[PDB]
């Protein structure tokens, strides 16, 4: 049971998830990728993003954390700061 | 270990076993169990009227 | 459970109600009726340990039911029959409480045509 | 913990109430005390009686279970706005709309209680009948009187 | 309305935690997952309907029936995923979540259970002290007259610092312990 | 044991084990093994406390209280007397407690000793515990915390003027 | 250490649900930008679900099948 | 592999008490359940007997147990 | 149209439905920022004390302070009798005594009364 | 005789033997869990030779082994009662626990202070076998409030928390009003019967016992969860699973019931006491069933399930049929506590999730727990045959052929139909149709620990009705004889229940998007109940405790 | 060795399981139709319930006047 | 050492209670008062060697 998040699993799950959204192509996509100047998605659409990583890791990220995600990077480094990740 | 061993704290034990005594004493003589006075009503004057 | 709506929306002068009932003699419509014959000893029935809502005029089964209950262990599956024979008595006691039930809702409706009768001839 | 910091009696001046806010460590203008009719509240500032349970929980608190920060002026019912006790928070149905449904709720289902109550269900059947004068002498009756004969018979 | 960084909500703030919440209060109406999406897309064409509104004024008001929207059609009990405050494993190892300067008052007997561990908190706790009044001394020149206005802190600027009131954040613990 | 006449047991009746049916209960097989098991260990180190026993014999004895005279016959205000007279009434309230509680003892054990028929099989004892409760509530109700024989006393002659105006009014 | 994660070029959400989602919502001209997201959801082994009256009967065929050979026993028993 | 270390309070004072407490208890409570059980062994409960014709018992010989008459006898 | 929401003492009304929530005038920034101001400034002041390595201690709040000592010493300094505090206090301070003596003595008397008329069932009542 | 007595007295010094061992340990213990499970299997065989022997011949006894104290006319004793009730009772409950044990070997393995779980659990265990086979008043209150102080100490299990320790607070609360009730009904036999004892009581079997029985429904209403006093049995899922099986389903909350079937001959002369027994029972298993239809918490579905149990345990006592109530707990035990297990099995696999919202496509994951899931929810319908079919049938087949309140009838059904209702709504949302759990599945089941203590009781609610009821003696008179439109009642309404609750889950394919009526915001609310009353007595209290009582009196004026 | 955690797929089983859940489902069945098969009365009915109706006036005493 | 479980906790408490029970409870009276086993027509009494008649005949239904 529980079993231990990793920064390469929580780095491949995010890009996962973002590999299956029809408005980022999956070639484009890098590990830096802001939302809204490098893959030009609207702040409705980073909403609908940090909203599927609450789909995806069974938690919740609070308005004032998600109003701020702008790339997969923040968001590995976030579940990596409410996980404790690499002990 | 001094109070469990007291030696029948407030006379409660004997009070049982003389009880045990009395009521075979007036069972088989026939007596109520208990009269309705605690004092003989022969030896008592009450204020007339 | 249509009765119910008989006693309710209809009238309750012509339903026999539950709590004080027979209203009616025994004998009134009976010629020479014969009492309910009890089986079991009351001194059987003492000696059971019989529950005072189960000494009623058939617990001589229940008593015979008991028995086996207590000679058969462990095997609790071998008196079927003796509780089959109790629980059928029992029905036919329910029976004859049917059987008293309209007995006393016939004759109340005798009554209530009687003095119908009486209303329509004098 | 000396006394400049200490309660006082009532700001009657508004000097006093600049001190008061200063030293209670809020706006002047939020401060307003409990109304001097001589209950003893002092110049304790009259907070709009919210529920911690209704604070923002994901906000970095000093005081995380109370949901309460370190030099704010507590509620003066503070024990009693905890969250193992008494909330204010918004609910989803009006207050007095839960009061009705709740009270039309309880008394019709008293009054529906007390119709079937009035109008008893039952079977179709007489009374059970015991043998042996109504189990006279199993219910209790004395051994030396006799009671009248209950009688009953085959149908 | 009450946050540590900024004093208020942006209007852009409010739009989309109105639009976050209200897909969440749907997604409890909704159950399913096809039917949620479906709904859920045309939830989101009914917030890019009027995405595009200059007016601020007309904005206010349109977020102020879309909060009374909102509010008509909201899920009594809503999902609340289990760890966030209302769940059902909301602070639950709370209990477990021991400070660590408790492991200062552990008897030598039990720290000695442990050298390797101690040995090296031995020299956390150093660094803590020599970064502590470096940091003060950053935070006493760079804070306004007044006291600082907003809640966040400044970073670690030089080389070999470590940034302000540091100690309570990083030495946190674990969230199941 | 004890006095079988205060604790009365009426003659037990036992059944007869009247096997019907093939299959072997358990509870024969599980009888011989606790009468092996567990009846013959205690059973032998009983015999061995018992010698032991037997090896000092020494005894106790029930204390008297000889009669002395009551609050009656005792003047007013005359305290040697009437302490002897409120040691006396004492020792017998304890015991006029006890002998309820002995009549009590009685009629729960008779109610679960005949089970279900315990309202027709018990009507002796409920009367016994009828009539010493009476009894009882008569000698000792309502005298208070700080009872006395003087306040036992002025009860029963309470209840004599009540009942010699009760005998007067009856003619 | 590594958990391998499968392809995310095999969640494709024809022949499932999410394809009336996106007609009943090109329809009227909109389109589903987290449906193979949900495509894992619809596909391989949690595909074909089975109804209530299907979960009330599971076991029913094997246990329907020792009834009638349990009253077959009893009956070529009982002679 | 990835033990992770549990911070906890000290443990040590806690269970030091307890074991005090039970050795202190167990010290005198173990010679004093043993000298019971050899006194009702041995030495064993009285008998009740009718008080005989002319002796007079001690207040003492009026109790069942030995450790009553020990103590009807030496304190009260 | 839709169900205005009514707030109650124990049911307050929420951020959203409230309209001074929407104030966009630079009043309310002003007011906002003082509060936002205070509330770091004690917030800094609090964790300087807090992350400290040379206080081991309690870092005493001075507001907690405040709060006991109004809800223990403030209560008679600041009292005035008047008419509200003396009928507030003959209220809930002489009434319900009345109200339980009252009640109390009429069913003693009730019992006493069914007592020496011989009413009372009082059969195997021998404890008391 | 020297057979059965002994073994009673040893089951329960061997429930308090691994108690003196955490007391009086000094190692870090090998497996004391199962230790406890080793001892309450051990102590689960050995009563069960006092019930085969009382089985054999009805050999009821009381041990009033030990005397403690006499006030004056009252001789407290040490005085244990073995009757049909304890001799029923006590294997069923160290049958349920063992396995709770076994389940919770596996479900609680994380925490660190399993040996304080497993210590307050047995302590519960031992304090609920003081209750249910006290003789005296006395005895049975130490055994009521035993189990209400270890409700609050595994309520509060995760102390941190602030609802835990909301949610046990408010328990204690409830039975402490309940206790009220109960204190009043001793208090009124010692006065008029001068007794503690039940034999006493009995014996002297009084007339005017209306006060002393109003004071034992207000404290069945504390303890079972009855209306007016229930919420505290919903709120008391914040703690652990194995608790929420145990105690808050098929062992402590049926003390109030047994309560009043234990004073079943002073029922059964007074029909006022039945009358207000049958309205209540009949408005709580009303009232939690519907508040049932529209929950979302799996732990609050089945809570409010065992809740309306009780509620119709407390009709069938109000129709004067005690021995059937006892024989629905007996029976409710099993496929309650399995189902509470199965339902911790979701949780513990879907990584703590508890929302149904957020479960489904458990049929084939899941197959073990589903099986057991369908067969606990079928046996708590009343499927033919099942153990729920040999009580809660009855209960119907006498609650229609008695002279009963008719609209007590009428709710009862609604809620025969309604427990359809939320059974298959646990299987729709949890079992069937495509998953909503989050995407890293960590679905396992295979623990001989789990899978056996389902499977134990598992064969328990298959055939513990069956065995029970053909191993019970008669002790009213089975009513066997109605017409056929009401013999079929409970199977055709049950089956109502069904068909309206699939029509109500397959509305919910459809692409629309209904507003919340009225009923849906009452039922999902909880009838308004726990939201008005828990803010509004306390801030009447407070206030009250603080304004007048110590500001203005008590610092002022005197 | 144990069940893999696995992603977005159906997760591994074990034959033990499915043929306990399979055993048991078949159990209850078999349970249910083997008591229905030889009781049928608990669920349908015990003994005739007669018609009142039916009864003739001199069995229950009924006299024409 | 394979079964010293059953030992320890069951059979030295049955030992202890068995004691306990016959020697110092039973000794005394109305402390295990037990209910007197059910009499039927037809039992042998163990105490006295008299056999139960029988009851009345049936006046048999089927
Ligand atoms: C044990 C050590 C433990 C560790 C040490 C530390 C202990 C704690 C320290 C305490 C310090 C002292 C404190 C003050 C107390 C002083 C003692 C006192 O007042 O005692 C009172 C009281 C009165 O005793 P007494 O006045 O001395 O004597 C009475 C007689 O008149 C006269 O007595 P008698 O002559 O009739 O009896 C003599 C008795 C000796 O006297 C005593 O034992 C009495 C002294 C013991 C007192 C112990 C108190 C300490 C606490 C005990 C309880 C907790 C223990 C730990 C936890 C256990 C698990 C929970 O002889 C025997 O015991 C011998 C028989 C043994 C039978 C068993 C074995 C038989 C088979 C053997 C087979 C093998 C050999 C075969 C071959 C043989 C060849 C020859 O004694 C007891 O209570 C004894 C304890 C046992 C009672 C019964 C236990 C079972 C009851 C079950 C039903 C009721 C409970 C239901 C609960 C339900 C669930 C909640
Ligand atoms: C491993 C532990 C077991 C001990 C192993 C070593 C010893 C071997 C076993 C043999 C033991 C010795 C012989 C048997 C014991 C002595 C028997 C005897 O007569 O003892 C005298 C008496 C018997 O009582 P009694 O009736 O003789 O006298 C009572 C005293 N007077 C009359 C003054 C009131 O005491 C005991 O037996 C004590 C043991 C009681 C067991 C239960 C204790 C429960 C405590 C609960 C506290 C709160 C109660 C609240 C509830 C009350 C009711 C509602
Ligand atoms: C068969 C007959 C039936 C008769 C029925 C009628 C009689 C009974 C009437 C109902 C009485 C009980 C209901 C009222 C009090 C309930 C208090 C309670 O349970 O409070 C719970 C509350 C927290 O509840 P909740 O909001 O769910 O919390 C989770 C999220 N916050 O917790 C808190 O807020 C903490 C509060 C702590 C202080 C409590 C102050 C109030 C104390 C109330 C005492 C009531 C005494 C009643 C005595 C009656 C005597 C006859
Ligand atoms: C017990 C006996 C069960 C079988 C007899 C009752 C059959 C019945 O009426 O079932 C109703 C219903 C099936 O009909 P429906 O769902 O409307 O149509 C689709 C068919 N798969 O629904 C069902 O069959 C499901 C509910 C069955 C309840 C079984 C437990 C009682
Ligand atoms: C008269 O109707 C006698 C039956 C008992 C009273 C009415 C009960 C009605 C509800 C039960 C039957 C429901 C059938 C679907």
């Amino acid at each position: 049971d529980a079993p231990p998040l990793t920064l390469e699993g929580i780095k491949d799950r995010v890009l996962y998830v973002l590999k299956l959204y029809d408005k980022i192509d999956p070639e484009k996509l890098s590990v830096n990728s802001h939302f809204m100047k490098d893959l030009g998605l609207d702040s409705l659409d980073q909403v609908e993003i940090i909203m599927a990583m609450e789909d995806e890791f069974g938690f919740e990220i609070p308005d004032i954390d998600a109003e701020k995600l702008m790339c997969p990077q923040e968001i590995v480094d976030y579940i990596a700061d409410k996980k404790d990740v690499y002990e | 270990t001094f109070v469990a061993y007291l030696p029948d704290y407030r006379m409660q034990e004997w009070a049982r076993r003389e009880a045990e005594r009395l009521v075979k004493y007036r069972e088989a003589h026939g007596l109520p169990l208990m009269e309705s006075n605690c004092f003989d009503p022969s030896k008592i004057q009450l204020p007339e009227d | 459970g249509a009765h119910l709506a008989r006693r309710y929306l209809g009238d309750a002068s012509v339903e026999p109600e539950p709590l004080r009932m027979p209203t009616f003699p025994p004998d009134y419509g009976f010629p020479e009726r014969k009492e309910r014959e009890m089986v079991a000893t009351q001194q059987e029935m003492n000696d059971a340990q019989l529950v005072l809502q189960q000494r009623d005029y058939c617990a001589h089964y229940l008593i015979r039911f008991l028995k086996c209950k207590r000679d058969s262990f462990p095997n609790f599956l071998a008196c079927k029959h003796e509780q089959h024979d109790w629980d059928y008595c029992e029905h036919l006691d329910y029976v004859k409480r049917m059987k008293e039930f309209e007995r006393e809702r016939r004759l109340l409706q005798r009554k209530k045509r009687r003095e119908q009768r009486e209303a329509d001839m004098a | 913990i000396t006394k400049d910091m200490l309660p006082g009696p009532y700001p009657k001046t508004p000097e006093e109430r600049a001190a008061a806010a200063k030293k209670y460590n809020m706006r002047v203008e939020d401060y307003e005390p409990y109304p001097d009719d001589g209950m003893g509240y002092g110049d304790y500032p009259k907070l709009p009686d919210r529920s911690q349970q209704e604070r923002d929980p994901w906000y970095d608190w000093d005081h995380p279970d109370l949901r309460l920060n370190w030099g704010e002026p507590m509620h003066w019912d503070l024990d009693m706005y905890i969250r193992n006790r008494v909330d204010t928070s918004p609910t989803p149905v009006n207050w007095n709309l839960m009061c009705k449904h709740l009270f039309g709720f309880v008394a019709f289902m008293l009054f529906m209680f007390w119709v079937g109550e009035t109008y008893p269900t039952y079977q179709p059947v007489g009374p059970k009948q015991y043998p042996y004068n109504n189990l006279y002498l199993e219910r209790g009756g004395d051994p030396n009187k006799e009671p009248e004969p209950v009688v009953h018979y085959e149908i | 309305a009450f946050l540590p960084s900024a004093a208020y909500l942006t209007h852009q703030q409010k739009v989309l935690q109105l639009y976050k919440r209200a897909l969440r209060h749907l997604e409890s109406r909704c159950v399913h997952r096809d039917k949620y999406r479906y709904f859920a897309c045309l939830l989101r064409a009914r917030f890019d309907e009027h995405k595009n509104e200059k007016d601020m004024v007309k904005a206010t008001q349109l977020l102020r029936e879309a909060e009374k929207e909102f509010w008509h059609g909201q899920h009594p009990q809503p999902y609340i995923f289990p760890e966030s405050p209302g769940g059902t494993s909301y602070e639950r190892y709370e209990c477990y979540k021991v400070p660590e300067w408790c492991l200062d008052d552990w008897h030598p007997s039990e720290k000695a259970m442990y050298p390797d561990y101690f040995a090296k908190r031995e020299q956390w706790k150093k660094l803590r002290r020599e970064s502590w009044e470096r940091e003060v001394k950053q935070l006493q020149e760079e804070t306004p007259v007044g006291g600082p206005r907003t809640e966040a802190l400044p970073p670690a600027r030089k080389q070999g610092d470590l940034p302000p009131l540091w100690w309570h954040i990083v030495t946190r613990p674990r969230e199941r312990p | 044991s004890w006095d079988k006449d205060v604790y009365p047991e009426p003659p037990r009746r036992t059944p007869a084990p009247s096997p019907q049916t093939s299959l072997p209960n358990p509870i024969t097989y599980l009888t011989k093994a606790f009468d092996l098991l567990v009846d013959r260990p205690v059973t032998l180190v009983r015999e061995f406390i018992e010698r032991q026993h037997a090896k000092n014999k020494y005894y106790y004895y029930h204390r008297e209280f000889r009669r002395v005279p009551d609050i009656t016959e005792c003047h007013e205000k005359d305290v040697l007397c009437m302490f002897e007279a409120e040691m006396q009434w004492k020792r017998d309230y304890k015991v006029d407690q006890e002998i309820v509680n002995i009549i009590q003892e009685r009629l729960k054990a008779c109610q679960q000793r005949e089970g279900e028929s315990h309202r027709q099989n018990c009507a002796k004892e409920l009367q016994q515990f009828t009539q010493v409760v009476k009894a009882y509530q008569d000698r000792y109700h309502d005298l208070g915390a700080h009872y006395s024989a003087r306040k036992c006393l002025a009860k029963q002659k309470q209840r004599m003027l009540a009942e010699r105006k009760a005998t007067k009014e009856a003619a | 250490s590594k958990m391998e994660l499968p392809d995310y070029k095999q969640w494709k959400i024809e022949g499932t649900p999410l394809e009336t989602v996106q007609e009943k919502l090109a329809a009227r001209g909109l389109r589903d930008p987290w449906g193979r997201n949900e495509a894992w959801r619809y596909m391989g082994g949690f595909a074909n679900n089975v109804s209530f009256v299907g979960a009330l009967l599971k076991g029913f065929k094997w246990g329907f099948a020792a009834f009638v050979v349990a009253v077959g026993a009893e009956y070529y028993l009982e002679s | 592999g990835k033990r992770l270390f549990i911070i906890k309070p000290s443990g040590f004072y806690d269970k030091r008490f307890l074991k005090l407490l039970r050795f202190y208890i167990l010290l005198t409570g173990i010679p004093v359940v043993i000298g019971i059980t050899l006194i009702n062994v041995f030495i064993g409960e009285a008998e009740l007997a009718e008080i005989p014709e002319g002796y007079v018992p001690e207040h003492w010989e009026y109790f069942k147990h030995p450790i009553s008459r020990w103590i009807a006898r030496t304190f009260f | 149209s839709f169900p205005k929401y009514e707030p109650s003492r124990l049911a307050s009304l929420p951020t959203t439905l409230d309209p001074a929530e929407y104030d966009i005038s630079s009043e309310t920034r002003k007011a906002q920022a003082e509060r936002l101001a205070i509330r770091s400034r004690l917030k800094r002041e609090y964790q300087l004390q807090y992350n400290d390595p040379s206080r081991r201690g309690v870092v005493e709040d001075p507001a907690l302070i405040r709060w006991t000592c109004a809800r223990s010493a403030n209560v008679y300094p600041n009292f005035r009798p008047n008419t509200k505090t003396s009928l507030l206090g003959a209220l809930f301070g002489i009434g319900p005594l009345i109200f339980w003596y009252y009640v109390f003595k009429t069913d003693r008397d009730r019992k006493e009364k069914l007592i020496q008329e011989g009413k009372l069932d009082r059969t195997f009542n021998i404890s008391y | 005789m020297n057979l059965f007595s002994s073994l009673t007295l040893v089951t329960l010094i061997l429930l308090t033997m691994p108690i003196a061992a955490i007391n009086f340990n000094t190692h870090k213990f090998t497996n004391y869990p199962l230790y406890v499970k080793t001892t309450i299997s051990c102590a689960f065989i050995t009563s069960m030779i006092p019930t085969m022997m009382f089985i054999h011949t009805g050999q009821e006894m009381i041990i009033s082994n030990w005397h403690w104290l006499t006030i004056q006319t009252l001789k407290l004793s040490l005085s244990f009662k073995m009757d049909f009730f304890s001799m029923m009772f006590v294997p069923v409950a160290l049958f349920v626990t063992w396995s709770i044990m076994e389940f919770s070997m596996w479900y609680m393995h994380s925490d660190p202070n399993i040996n304080q779980f497993f210590k307050y659990l047995l302590l519960f265990l031992i304090t609920m076998l003081i209750l249910v086979t006290a003789n005296n008043l006395f005895q049975l209150f130490i055994g009521w409030e035993g189990v209400g102080i270890m409700s609050f100490l595994l309520i509060g299990w995760w102390y941190g928390r602030t609802d835990a320790n909301t949610a046990a607070l408010q328990a204690i609360l409830y039975n402490r009003i309940g206790d009220i009730g109960f204190i009043l009904a001793m208090a009124w036999f010692l006065i008029n019967l001068n007794t503690w004892d039940l034999q006493q009581i009995f014996m002297l079997n009084p007339n005017d016992s209306n006060l002393p029985l109003m004071g034992l429904i207000l404290a069945a209403t504390g303890k079972s969860a009855q209306f007016g006093l229930h919420p505290w049995l919903p709120s008391a899922m914040e703690g652990p699973t194995p608790v929420s099986a145990l105690l808050h389903s098929s062992t402590m909350v049926v003390a109030g019931i047994f309560l009043l079937i234990r004073f079943y001959p002073l029922t059964e002369n007074n029909k006022f006491g039945q009358s207000i027994m049958l309205c209540l029972g009949a408005m709580t298993t009303l009232f939690t069933a519907m508040c049932a239809l529209t929950q979302n918490d799996i732990k609050k579905i089945i809570a409010f399930s065992t809740s309306s149990q009780l509620g119709l345990m407390m009709v069938t006592i109000g129709i004067n049929q005690p021995h059937l109530a006892f024989l629905h707990i007996c029976t409710h035990a099993f496929f309650k506590a399995m189902l509470f297990m199965c339902s911790g099995s979701i949780i513990h696999s879907l990584n703590d999730e508890q929302d149904i919202r957020k479960m489904g496509g458990l049929f084939k994951a899941m197959p073990f727990t589903t099986t057991a899931l369908i067969i606990g929810s079928l046996a708590l319908t009343g499927m033919p045959f099942l153990t729920g079919f040999y009580s809660k049938d009855l209960i119907i087949e006498s609650a229609n052929t008695s002279y009963t309140n008719a609209w007590a009838l009428l709710m009862t059904l609604v809620a025969t139909s309604f427990t359809a209702i939320y059974s298959t709504r646990i299987i729709f949302f949890a079992l069937l149709g495509q998953p909503r759990f989050p995407t890293l599945i960590n679905i396992n089941e295979n623990n001989p620990f789990l899978i056996n203590s389902i499977k134990r009781l598992l064969i328990g609610s298959l055939f513990a009705g069956f065995i029970i009821s053909n191993n019970i003696p008669p002790m009213t008179i089975p009513q066997m004889t109605m017409p056929h439109y009401l013999k079929m009642t409970a199977l055709t309404v049950t089956i109502l229940g069904f068909i309206l609750a699939l029509e109500i889950s397959n509305t919910t394919h459809y692409l629309k998007f209904n507003y919340p009526s009225n009923t849906f915001k009452f039922s999902n609310l909880l009838g308004y109940y726990p939201t008005i009353m828990h803010r509004l007595t306390p801030y009447m209290n407070l206030t009250m405790s603080q304004k007048s009582a110590s500001s203005l009196l008590d610092l002022i004026w005197l | 060795a144990h069940i893999e955690p696995r992603y977005r797929q159906f997760p591994q089983l074990t034959r033990s399981q499915v043929i306990q859940a399979e055993f048991f489902s078949a159990t209850m069945w078999f349970w249910i139709l083997w008591r229905f098969w030889h009781d049928s009365d608990a669920v349908l009915g015990h003994f005739p319930y007669p018609d009142p109706s039916q009864w003739t006036d001199e069995e229950l005493g009924i006299p024409p006047d | 050492r394979h079964s010293i479980f059953a030992f320890t906790h069951v059979l030295i408490p049955v030992w202890i209670i068995h004691y306990y029970l016959k020697y110092h409870v039973t000794t005394k009276p109305y402390t295990i008062v037990e209910k007197k086993p059910r009499i039927f027509p037809g039992d042998t009494i163990l105490e006295t060697g008299e056999v139960i008649p029988p009851m009345k005949e049936f006046p048999d239904q089927h």
